[PDB]
C-alpha cells in the first residue's frame, strides 16, 4: 500500500 | 536494467521507479 509519485519533473 | 522508453528516477532517498515519458506514468514495476 504505497502511492506512486505524480509525473511532473 | 530498464529498456528505455522508461527512465530511471529515484524518489528522494532510496528507491528507483521506472517512468515512461511517452505514456507519462511512474511504475514500481519492471516490465
Amino acid at each position: 500500500e504505497e502511492p506512486p509519485p505524480p509525473y511532473e519533473d | 536494467p530498464l529498456p528505455p522508453g522508461w527512465e530511471k528516477r529515484t524518489d528522494s532517498n532510496g528507491r528507483v521507479y521506472f517512468v515512461n515519458h511517452n505514456t507519462r506514468i511512474t511504475q514500481w514495476e519492471d516490465p
